[PDB]
């Protein structure tokens, strides 16, 4: 499951988690099994303006 | 003190019946003895706990 989120919303990627994202957008089961993966993409989904 | 024979496991038996019924007010170390104060005050990870 790929995805673009903000820094400090990478902790919401969890069992058990209150957040927005968590909420609303991707949730993950209390019995998840599996690995996360996050890495900062500022100098590819990002522009100046 | 005549029947004492039979009023002793008469007295046994409600003792033990009053000590298991009085073991569900104990919280054996959770943070209520009430499971639907826990339902309600706790998320299910903590909750579950």
């Amino acid at each position: 499951d790929s995805f673009v989120i903000r820094g400090d919303e990478v902790r919401q990627i969890a069992p058990g988690q209150t957040g927005t994202i968590a909420d609303y957008n991707y949730k993950l089961p209390d019995d998840f099994t599996g690995c996360v993966i996050a890495w900062n993409s500022n100098n590819l989904d990002s522009k100046v303006g | 003190s005549a029947l004492g024979k039979l009023q002793d496991v008469v007295n046994q038996n409600a003792q033990a019946l009053n000590t298991l019924v009085k073991q569900l007010s104990s919280n054996f170390g959770a943070i209520s003895s009430v499971l639907n104060d826990i339902l309600s005050r706790l998320d299910p990870p903590e909750a579950e706990v």
